[PDB]
C-alpha cells in the first residue's frame, strides 16, 4: 500500500483542509488506517522520506511526533535544502535530532543556493549558544558573510511567542491513541567568532539590515585566520562597545590607523600579518583605553612611532618577531608592564630607552645581537636576555632591586 | 594535567569538544599520593585519583594551579554539589575506594549531576509545611520557609547567598501558607502568612518590629496568594477575601470585597493564575470539588464539579478533594492522597485525561504531593513518595524520573535568584526527620533530552570510527 | 498574471548575445503558472551548465497537458538540446 500510491492521496486529503470540518468519523477512520501503517517503523521512514520530498510541512511534524529516525538516509536535511524548501520544514528537521555533519552539509548546500532563510535556519543550529551569548562560527568556511544570515541569530527582542498552529499535535495524539487501543484490542550577544571562515572582506557589513543596532554592543570579535586586507571603517565606528578585536593570520599590508577610534577598544591584535616597514600611529588620534598592543611576527623595521602620544596607558607591548633594527627613540609609556621584543635583529639598545617607562617588570629580547645591557628600570622583576651574545653579565642587571 | 586536555571548540552543544594528548616531552601538583611516596606502578587506580584533580581544577577554573581544601570556601565558585562528591570520592586514600573510570563517566552521564545546583540540608530538621521566596532582585536572595513546631508557630528565614538561617515563633499557632507582597510605589514588602489560629498575621521585612494582624476567620486560612493588585485569600469554610495591597500596611485592614465560594465541608486548597496572557484576566481555585474560576471583578465565571471524576476513575481516589490547580490550555487537577492527575478544559467543563503516575513509577507509595508547569511545555510532578516527574505537554509522555535525592516532596516553587536566573526549588523530606531544599536548574527537561541524544551521537561516532579502523 | 508577458518579454530577449541565472526564475514561475507560461517555456535554453526538479519539473509540465501539439515539439528540442549538453541528463 505504502509502496505503489498510498502518500499520494492521503496527504492530498488529510492536507486538504481536512480539520474545521464536521467529519469527526471520516478523520477518525483515517487515523485508524495511520495507526495500521505505523506499524513496521521503516515504513514511517519511507512516508517520512516522501512527505519530504514534496513540500508539505503539516503532515511531517505528525510523521516526527510519532517516532521517524529523521537520520534515516545524502540525508534527509540535505536533501530538503537541495531542492526549493519551506523553512518550516527545515525547521521541524533540525528540531529533531540529526547528525551534525549532515546538518554542516547542508549549511554548505543552503550556501551553494544563495537562501537568507534556510542560512539563518541552520546557524542558528550550528553556532548559536544563548546560555554564553556568543556566536561561533568558527572554522565553517563560509567563503563570505551577510547580515542577512546573522539577522535572526541575535535576539531580536522585538519577536515573541505565538503558537501558529496545533492540528499536527493533538493528529498526532489521536493516532497514537488509536494506535494503543488497536495493541489492547536585554541579554545582547556579546561575541561574534568569525574565524577560519575563508573570509576575503567584511565590506557587506555597512548599515547593515538589523544588525547595525546589535553591533554595538559587541564584546568580543574573533576575526583571526581569514585573509582579509583592511578593515571598514564604518564598522570601526559602528563597534561602539568593543573590547577585544582580533586580526591575526590575516593579510594585512598597513595598519588602520583608525582602528584606535574605537570608543573602548582594550586588546587590539595585528599579528602574524604582513604589516610593514613601519607603523606611525596619528598624533591626531588619542586611544587612553587601549591596554595591550600584539604587533608580533609582521615586517616591522622600526618601533611604532608616535606610541606615547597616541597609546597613552599600554600595559602590554608585544613587538616579537618582527625585524627591528635597533632603538633609538626612548619609549614614554609611564603605564607599560610587559615588553617583548624577542626574535628581531636589535644589537644594541639606547643607553636611555626604558628609563622614562617606571614599571616594567618583564622584559624579553631573546634571539637578538644584543651585547650590552642599558640603564634599566628598578621595578624589572623578570628580564629573560636569552641567544643574544653576552661576553659577560652586565653591570646593570645586577644591581636591580627585585 | 590540564596541560594535556586539548579543546576543539567552545560551542557547548558539540558533538566533539575536548580530547587526550601526550606529547612524550609524575608531576608534583598532579599526582596521587601513592604514586609520590614511590610505592608501586601508576595502575588504572591512580588515573582516577589524577582525574579528580583535574576535575577541581576545572570546577575552581585553575585557581588551584596558580588533603584538598574546600572548593567553594577557598575559591569563589558555584557548589555544583553532585561533582563535590564525585570529587571526594576519587580522591580518596585508599585506592580501592577510588570508583572504577566506567563508574565515574556512568555517574558523569546524569542530568542530574548538571542540572542540581545547591542543596542545602536544614540542621532542626523541622517539619516545613510551607516556603516563599523573596521577589526582590536585590543581594537579599532568601527564602522565607514557614513551618509548625509547636502549639505556635516556627518561623525560618533561609539565606541563599550565605547558607545560614534564622528561626523564630511570632504567630500564635502552626501556619499553613505563605505569601509575600512587595509594593514598590512606596518601597514596602510584607510576608503574610496564614495562621492556624484562625488568623493573619503581617511582618514586613524591613523592620523586624513593624507587625501587624488582620481580620479574624472562624476556619484556618489554608493558602493564599498575590495577584500582580490585590491580596486573595482562602479559608478551609469556602471563605475568599479580597485584601487591597496598600490597605494592609495598617495593622487591622479591611476585606475589600469577602465572598463564601463554599462551605465548611469543603476547603479552598489552591489558587493560581492563567499561564497564558490572553487569559490574564482569570483567577482559577478549587473548592473542594469544585473547581471555580472568577474574573477580574472578583465574581464566579465558571463552576465545574469534579465528583464526575468517580463514574470513569477510582471512587475511592474521587471523593478527596483537590490539592492544587495548574492553569493553561487545559487544567490541571491533584486531589488529596490520589495518585492519579486529571486533566480538564475549561469551555467544555469535562474531563480530557488522565495521568496514572504509578504506571511511570512501577516502571522503575507513589501519592502525588504538588504540581508546577514551566512554559516550556515540561510539567513537573512532585509525588510524596520522593520522586519528581517530567511530563511534556505536548504528548504527556514521561521525560526522566528524578529520585534518590529525598524521600518524600513536600513543595516545590519556582523562584528566581538575584543572579535573575530561574530556578525551581523543591523542598523534600529526609527520614533516616531532615529536611532538604533543593535548588534545580529550571533547564532540567532540555538537559535531559540534549544530553541523550548527545551521547548517542558520541556512540555513534565511536562505532563507526571502531568500524573502519578494523 | 503579468509573468505571461514577462516571460514575452523574457522571449524578446534570449535572442540578444550573452543573456547571462534567470532559470531558477522562469522555473519558479513555470511551477507557479502550468499553462500559459508552458506554452512559452520553449524560450529555455542551455542554462545551468543539476537539480532534477528541474528536470522533472520539465516532464511533468510536458505530460500535465500532453495534448498541445506545440509544447510537445517545443519541449522535445529542450530535452535534446540538453542531453546533448549532459549525458548524466538521460539517467535521471
Ligand atoms: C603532534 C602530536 C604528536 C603526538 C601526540 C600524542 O599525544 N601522542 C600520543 C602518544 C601516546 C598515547 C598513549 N600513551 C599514553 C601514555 N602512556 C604512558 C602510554 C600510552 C596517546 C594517547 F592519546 F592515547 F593518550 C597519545 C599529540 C600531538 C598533538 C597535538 C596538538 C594538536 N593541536 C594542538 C594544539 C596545541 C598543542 N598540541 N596540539
Amino acid at each position: 500500500l505504502v509502496h505503489h500510491s498510498f502518500d499520494l492521496v492521503i496527504f492530498h486529503q488529510m492536507s486538504s483542509n481536512i480539520m474545521e470540518q464536521k467529519d469527526q468519523q471520516f478523520l477518525n477512520l483515517c487515523c485508524k488506517c495511520f495507526a495500521k501503517v505505523a506499524m513496521d517503523d521503516y515504513l514511517k521512514n519511507v512516508m517520512l522520506e516522501r512527505a519530504c520530498d514534496q513540500n508539505n510541512s503539516i503532515m511531517v511534524e505528525c510523521l516526527l511526533l510519532l517516532g521517524a529516525d529523521a537520520n534515516q538516509a545524502s540525508s534527509l536535511i540535505c536533501q530538503v535544502c537541495e531542492k526549493e524548501s519551506s523553512p518550516k520544514l527545515v525547521e521541524l528537521l533540525l528540531n529533531s535530532g540529526s547528525r551534525e555533519q549532515d546538518v554542516r552539509k547542508a549549511l554548505t548546500i543552503s550556501i551553494g543556493k544563495g537562501d537568507s532563510q534556510i542560512i539563518s535556519l541552520l546557524l542558528r543550529r550550528l553556532a548559536l549558544d544563548v546560555a554564553n551569548n556568543s556566536i561561533c562560527l568558527g572554522g565553517f568556511c563560509i567563503g563570505k558573510v551577510e547580515p542577512s544570515w546573522l539577522g535572526p541569530l541575535f535576539p531580536d527582542k522585538t519577536s515573541n511567542l505565538r503558537k501558529q498552529t496545533n492540528i499536527a499535535s493533538t493528529l498526532a495524539r489521536m493516532v497514537i491513541r488509536y494506535q494503543m487501543k488497536s495493541a489492547v484490542e536585554r541579554e545582547y550577544i556579546t561575541s561574534l567568532d568569525l574565524s577560519a571562515n575563508e573570509l576575503r572582506d567584511i565590506d557587506a557589513l555597512s548599515q547593515k539590515c538589523c544588525i547595525s543596532v546589535h553591533l554595538e554592543h559587541l564584546e568580543k570579535l574573533e576575526l583571526h585566520q581569514n585573509a582579509l586586507t583592511s578593515f571598514p571603517q564604518q564598522l570601526c565606528e559602528t563597534l561602539k562597545s568593543l573590547t577585544h578585536l582580533d586580526l591575526h593570520s590575516n593579510k594585512f599590508t598597513s595598519f588602520p590607523s583608525y582602528l584606535l577610534k574605537m570608543s573602548c577598544i582594550a586588546n587590539l591584535d595585528v599579528s602574524r600579518n604582513d604589516i610593514g616597514p613601519s607603523v606611525v600611529l596619528d598624533p591626531t588620534v588619542k586611544c587612553p583605553t587601549l591596554k595591550q598592543f600584539n604587533l608580533s611576527y609582521n615586517q616591522l623595521s622600526f618601533v611604532p612611532e608616535n606610541l606615547t602620544d597616541v597609546v597613552e596607558k599600554l600595559e602590554q607591548l608585544i613587538l616579537e618577531g618582527n625585524k627591528i633594527s635597533g632603538i633609538c627613540s626612548p619609549l614614554r609609556l609611564k603605564e607599560l608592564k610587559i615588553l617583548n621584543l624577542s626574535k628581531n635583529h636589535i644589537s644594541s639598545l639606547s643607553e636611555n630607552f626604558l628609563e622614562a617607562c617606571p614599571k616594567v617588570e618583564s622584559f624579553s629580547a631573546r634571539m637578538n645581537f644584543l651585547a650590552a645591557m642599558p640603564f634599566l628600570p628598578p621595578s624589572m622583576t623578570i628580564l629573560k636576555l636569552s641567544q643574544n651574545k653576552f661576553s659577560c653579565i652586565p653591570e646593570a642587571i645586577l644591581n636591580l632591586p627585585h | 594535567k590540564p596541560h594535556n586536555v586539548l579543546l576543539f571548540t567552545l560551542y557547548p552543544n558539540a558533538a566533539i569538544i575536548a580530547k587526550i594528548a601526550d606529547y612524550g616531552i609524575g608531576t608534583p601538583g598532579f599526582r596521587a599520593p601513592e604514586v609520590a611516596r614511590g610505592n608501586v606502578i601508576y595502575n588504572q587506580q591512580a588515573d582516577v585519583y589524577s582525574f579528580g584533580l583535574l576535575l577541581y581544577d576545572i570546577l575552581t577554573t585553575g585557581g588551584r594551579i596558580v588533603k584538598l581544601p574546600d572548593p567553594v570556601k577557598e575559591y569563589g565558585c558555584a557548589p555544583w554539589p553532585m561533582v563535590e562528591k564525585l570529587i571526594k570520592q576519587c580522591l580518596k586514600e585508599n585506592p580501592q575506594e577510588r570508583p572504577t573510570s566506567a563508574q565515574v563517566f556512568d555517574i558523569l552521564n546524569s542530568a542530574e549531576l548538571v542540572c542540581l545546583t545547591r542543596r542545602i540540608l536544614l540542621p532542626k530538621n523541622v517539619i516545613v509545611e510551607c516556603m516563599v521566596a523573596t521577589h526582590h532582585n536585590s543581594r537579599n536572595a532568601s527564602i522565607w520557609l514557614g513551618c509548625g513546631h509547636t502549639d505556635r508557630g516556627q518561623l525560618s528565614f533561609l539565606d541563599l547567598n550565605t547558607e545560614g538561617y534564622t528561626s523564630e515563633e511570632v504567630a500564635d499557632s502552626r501556619i499553613l501558607c505563605l505569601a509575600l507582597v512587595h509594593l514598590p510605589v512606596e518601597k514596602e514588602s510584607w510576608i503574610v502568612s496564614g495562621t492556624q489560629s484562625g488568623t493573619l498575621l503581617v511582618i514586613n521585612t524591613e523592620d523586624g518590629k513593624k507587625r501587624h494582624t488582620l481580620e479574624k476567620m472562624t476556619d484556618s486560612v489554608t493558602c493564599l496568594y498575590c495577584n500582580s493588585n490585590f491580596l486573595l485569600v482562602g479559608t478551609a469554610d469556602g471563605k475568599l477575601a479580597i485584601f487591597e495591597d496598600k490597605t494592609v500596611k495598617l495593622k487591622g485592614a479591611a476585606p475589600l470585597k469577602i465572598l463564601n465560594i463554599g462551605n465548611v465541608s469543603t476547603p479552598l486548597m489552591c489558587l493560581s493564575e492563567s499561564t497564558n496572557s490572553t487569559e490574564r484576566n482569570v483567577m482559577w481555585g478549587g473548592c473542594g470539588t469544585k473547581i471555580f474560576s472568577f474574573s477580574n471583578d472578583f465574581t464566579i465565571q465558571k463552576l465545574i464539579e469534579t465528583r464526575t471524576s468517580q463514574l470513569f476513575s477510582y471512587a475511592a481516589f474521587s471523593d478527596s478533594n483537590i490539592i492544587t490547580v495548574v492553569v493553561d490550555t487545559a487544567l490541571y487537577i491533584a486531589k488529596q492522597n490520589s495518585p492519579v492527575v486529571e486533566v480538564w478544559d475549561k469551555k467544555t467543563e469535562k474531563l480530557c485525561g488522565l495521568i496514572d503516575c504509578v504506571h511511570f513509577l512501577r516502571e522503575v507509595s507513589g501519592r502525588v504531593k504538588t504540581l508546577c508547569l514551566q512554559k516550556n511545555t515540561a510539567l513537573w510532578i512532585g509525588t510524596g513518595g520522593g520522586h519528581i516527574l517530567l511530563l511534556d505537554l505536548s504528548t504527556r509522555r514521561l521525560i526522566r524520573v528524578i529520585y534518590n535525592f529525598c524521600n518524600s516532596v513536600r513543595v516545590m516553587m519556582t523562584a528566581q535568584l538575584g543572579s535573575l536566573k530561574n530556578v525551581m526549588l523543591v523542598l523534600g523530606y529526609n527520614r533516616k526527620i531532615q529536611s532538604c531544599l533543593t535548588v534545580w536548574d529550571i533547564n532540567l527537561p532540555h538537559e535531559v533530552q540534549n544530553l541523550e541524544k548527545h551521547i548517542e551521537v558520541r556512540k555513534e561516532l565511536a562505532e563507526k570510527m571502531r568500524r573502519t579502523s578494523v | 498574471g503579468i509573468q505571461k508577458c514577462g516571460l514575452k518579454v523574457i522571449s524578446s530577449i534570449v535572442h540578444f548575445p550573452d543573456a547571462l541565472g534567470a532559470m531558477d526564475s522562469v522555473l519558479h514561475t513555470l511551477q507557479m503558472y502550468p499553462d500559459d507560461q508552458e506554452i512559452q517555456c520553449l524560450g529555455l535554453s542551455l542554462i545551468g551548465y543539476t537539480g532534477h526538479l528541474l528536470a522533472k519539473i520539465l516532464v511533468s509540465s510536458l505530460y500535465r497537458f500532453k495534448d498541445v501539439a506545440e509544447i510537445q515539439t517545443k519541449g522535445f528540442q529542450t530535452i535534446l538540446a540538453i542531453l546533448k549538453l549532459s549525458a548524466s541528463f538521460s539517467k535521471l
